[PDB]
RNA sequence: CCACGCGCCGCGGCGAGCCCGAGGGAGCCCCCGCGGCGGAGCGAGCGCGAGACGCCCCGGGCCCGCCAUGCCCCUGCGGGCG
């Protein structure tokens, strides 16, 4: 919070609503695999690399 | 060990005998093709401009105020002296100081004619350097062929070990170059067939005036007769007498071990398909699976994917 | 197996899916609650 | 606009291929990079990028180096990718079991004499492709006299010969002298 | 301009502000000698011992 | 060759790769190493340590000859000795024929001792013979002999 | 542009070696063919003169020369050992 205020001409924040957390993820969210954006259409592509912390479902 | 097969004037197999270590050499086209170049430079005969060229004339710079360009003019004001001058020297004349020969170790050049040699010896390589080989029975073809000393009795020899062909494809080929080169005293161009090498036998005489065919002694092989066009791969009719010296001549390179035998694409091939690489092959992860972007919420098939419930 | 293995894990993943969307989604209707009580 | 020049620092050139003409070079390189592909083994990693390097890069071993590198482990295959070459000094070398890219002759005779065999790469890669029971050496790079001058000479702390002959006074009898 | 101190910060920061190395910090240089020969002469006993 | 070199890759260029600020001038520097100890003083202090000044004694003329000292290490002198006469020779060590070398015949006027020497007894005979070389020499059993 | 000299890089041959020098050989691209350069350095010179490790790289340690210094002793402003 103390480096976002520097930026802060840059940029704008809130804090987000489920929904629009749910809408990201689905719509426009983009894993980050092999340092290649692999869309997540599925929820196998997030158990792969997030079953370690036990985020298996995009729920 | 192979033996090659010796053949008679009629065409016959007469004789036998064991196949030279030189063959066996490794096939090296950049080093064939490197010697080649080089040497090839060395046969170059020096050119040149005059000295006095374009400095015959008296020019000197008319100078400013005279509303001319300053470069060197005559005495009726032409332009003289300069590159872009009409009867001007060059910027930078061509000069006989450059150095027309290149150099290269025995070792190498040696290592070339070995390898050139051995390229002879692959059929493939003869094919696929021009010459028409289907005819004539092996590779390398070895003749025992007496003195001849008629182009009739060397024709004869060539049409019954199957050389014809390639004989005829250079006699058919005689045309007048492109270029100036016909005014540079190069005004025809034949294409290359046979060569001969010879060893105590006088068969230079019979096969001389043949189209395309060309002669060397088995003491002084040379590499731009045995590499045409830095292609190794020369139909090469060998005598009985120069085949069999053949492991002499190599003896008299006082200090040479002909390079050590290589393996080659398809020895890789076969070792690649081994028992013992594919006992140490080990099956990779399967891979990810990419899925182009859909809306979820588009269809219900959709967003079932990523919400089952 | 791998084909075999693939089968077992996705059932796997939409099994807690389909319970997991019910799970969380009694939290999300529990704290919009709590805050008014 | 995206900004790509804040965390990220250009991209390194690593010679992925060998730039030797010779076909024998690219034949094995080849070869040891499907090994490589299909078993992921760390000695072939290696082997593969040592086939790729300069002829600096590789120097040449001798059956002396040799001799003192295997000292514990004779039953291993010492795997050079450079020129083995024989060092007249030692007069007795040890049977070794040597694979190498060239051994010179008298290297091979002395080898064959003591018992080791002179293996080539492509044996190595029929017995032991994953590199089983061998060791991966390599020359001293930095032996070379191109080496020994790279530097400023003149720089007080440089302590490197300089180019030239040079034979005066001024900035050499000491840092005073300058 | 007689002088300008102006982008020389940025080509400072381009590829520049780097660490000393390393073998600078444990160099014996400027230590004392009577210190460094001690170290020696201990350095030079059974498992540090580095002569045959 | 002329076709694969780069300055025919600047055709169009104007400038050839010499900037248009600056362009190529005749000699801009000035010729040969000039400026040494005045504009290209920072040149030859940071690469050429002792250009400047005069070091030592001069000898008006040199005899090459007289000061040609050849020398041989104590490691190479078994080599000098024949293969086939060196394996026989280390086996049986003997000091009633033991081998001997002269390093002069071999071209070398001096023994140093950068190695080490094998057991076997050898007499070694040279026009000089370094500390070292006496002395391993000497241990291995072998006798430094002069030579004239 | 070419010649020549220097620096570095890549590649080919060979390897503690390497080398179409001039030349010579009935001999043209073939064969034969010294210096040189490297393999030892350092010191104004007199002169003296390297092993201890070490996949590599670097750093340390040690050894050689130059420069001191302390002992010991031979064949002695000489040798050795620090």
């Amino acid at each position: 919070l103390n480096a976002l205020r520097i930026v802060d001409h840059y940029v704008t924040y809130g804090e987000p609503t489920v929904e629009t957390i749910r809408n990201l993820i689905y719509k426009r969210g983009f894993a980050k695999v092999n340092g290649q954006r692999i869309p997540i259409v599925d929820n196998n592509l997030i158990d792969e690399q997030l079953s370690k912390h036990n985020i298996l479902c995009a729920e | 060990n192979p033996t090659v097969k010796v053949f008679g004037p009629t065409g016959t197999q007469v004789a036998e005998l064991p196949r030279p270590k030189v063959f066996n050499v490794p096939l090296r086209p950049d080093i064939i093709n490197f010697v080649h170049t080089q040497l090839r430079k060395c046969l170059r005969t020096p050119y040149a401009v005059s000295r006095y060229a374009g400095v015959q004339c008296t020019a000197h710079s008319w100078g400013p105020g005279r509303a001319v360009a300053r470069l060197p003019r005559k005495h009726g004001g032409i332009g003289a002296y300069a590159n872009f001058a009409r009867g001007g020297h060059m910027a930078h004349p061509t000069t006989v100081i450059r150095r027309w020969c290149r150099k290269v170790n025995l070792n190498q050049r040696r290592y070339a004619v070995a390898s050139a040699l051995a390229a002879s010896a692959n059929a493939a390589l003869v094919e696929a350097r021009g010459h028409r080989i289907a005819d004539v029975p092996s590779i390398p073809l070895v003749v025992d062929t007496d003195n001849v000393t008629k182009t009739k009795d060397a024709l004869a020899i060539i049409k019954a070990v199957g050389v014809l062909r390639d004989v005829e494809r250079c006699k058919d080929s005689r045309h007048i170059r492109a270029g100036r080169g016909k005014m540079r005293n190069r005004r025809y161009i034949t294409r290359k067939g046979p060569l001969v090498i010879y060893n105590t036998e006088d068969v230079a005489r019979g096969f001389r005036n043949l189209p395309g065919v060309d002669l060397c002694h088995v003491s002084s092989i040379r590499l731009l007769e045995l590499a045409p066009g830095s292609h190794p791969g020369r139909l090469i009719l060998w005598t009985k007498s120069a085949f069999a010296s053949l492991d002499d001549v190599y003896a008299a390179k006082q200090n040479y071990t002909l390079p050590r035998s290589c393996i080659t694409q398809t020895d890789i091939e076969r070792i690649l398909q081994s028992d013992a690489v594919q006992k140490t092959f080990v099956p990779k992860r399967d891979p990810l699976v990419i899925e182009r972007k859909v809306d979820p919420f588009s269809s219900k098939e959709a967003l079932a994917r990523l919400d089952p419930s | 197996e791998r084909a075999t293995e693939k089968e077992k894990r996705a059932a796997l993943v939409k099994d807690h899916a389909v319970k997991s969307a019910q799970v969380y989604a009694r939290y999300y209707i529990d704290l919009v609650e709590s805050e008014k009580k | 606009g995206i900004d790509l020049k804040t965390g990220i620092k250009k991209r390194k050139v690593e010679r992925k291929e060998p730039k030797s003409p010779n076909p024998y070079i690219r034949l094995l390189h080849n070869a040891f990079k499907v090994v490589y592909e299909n078993t992921g083994e760390d000695f072939t990693k290696v082997l593969t990028k040592r086939l790729c390097l300069s002829k600096t890069n590789r120097p040449v071993l001798s059956v002396s180096r040799l001799a003192h590198l295997m000292h514990k482990r004779e039953d291993k295959i010492a795997v050079v990718a450079s020129t083995v070459t024989n060092d007249e000094r030692l007069v007795t070398i040890p049977r070794m079991t040597i694979c190498a890219l060239k051994f010179s002759a008298t290297a091979r005779s002395r080898i064959e004499k003591a018992g080791g065999r002179c293996m080539s790469f492509d044996e190595l890669l029929a017995e032991k492709p994953t590199g089983d029971n061998c060791v991966l050496l390599q020359g001293r790079r930095s032996c070379r006299a191109v080496c020994k001058k790279f530097g400023s000479p003149g720089r007080p702390n440089s302590h490197v010969k300089p180019k030239g002959e040079h034979k005066g006074r001024r900035g050499a009898r000491g840092r005073h002298s300058w | 301009k007689n002088h300008t101190s102006k982008n020389q910060n940025r080509k400072d920061h381009r590829n520049g502000i780097k660490k000393p190395k390393k073998s600078a910090y444990t160099s014996h240089k400027g230590m004392c000698p009577k210190y460094l020969r001690n170290l020696r002469r201990s350095r030079a006993n059974d498992p540090r011992q580095s002569l045959r | 060759p002329t076709r694969i070199r780069k300055s025919r890759k600047r055709r169009g260029h104007r400038q050839m790769g010499y900037g248009r600020v600056g362009g190529h001038r005749k000699h801009p520097s000035g010729r040969g190493k000039a400026g040494g100890l005045q504009h290209k003083r920072t040149s030859f202090d940071k690469y050429h340590p002792g250009y400047f000044g005069k070091l030592g004694m001069r000898n008006y003329h040199v005899r090459r000859n007289i000061e040609y000292n050849p020398t041989i290490n104590i490691d190479k002198i078994w080599s000098l000795i024949p293969e086939e006469q060196r394996d026989g020779f280390l086996q049986r060590k003997s000091t009633t024929e033991a081998p001997v070398v002269d390093v002069t015949r071999f071209g070398f006027f001096k023994v140093l001792g950068r190695g080490s020497l094998p057991q076997c007894p050898i007499i070694i005979k040279a026009r000089y013979f370094s500390s070292d070389a006496e002395k391993k020499l000497r241990e291995v059993g072998g006798v430094p002999l002069l030579v004239p």
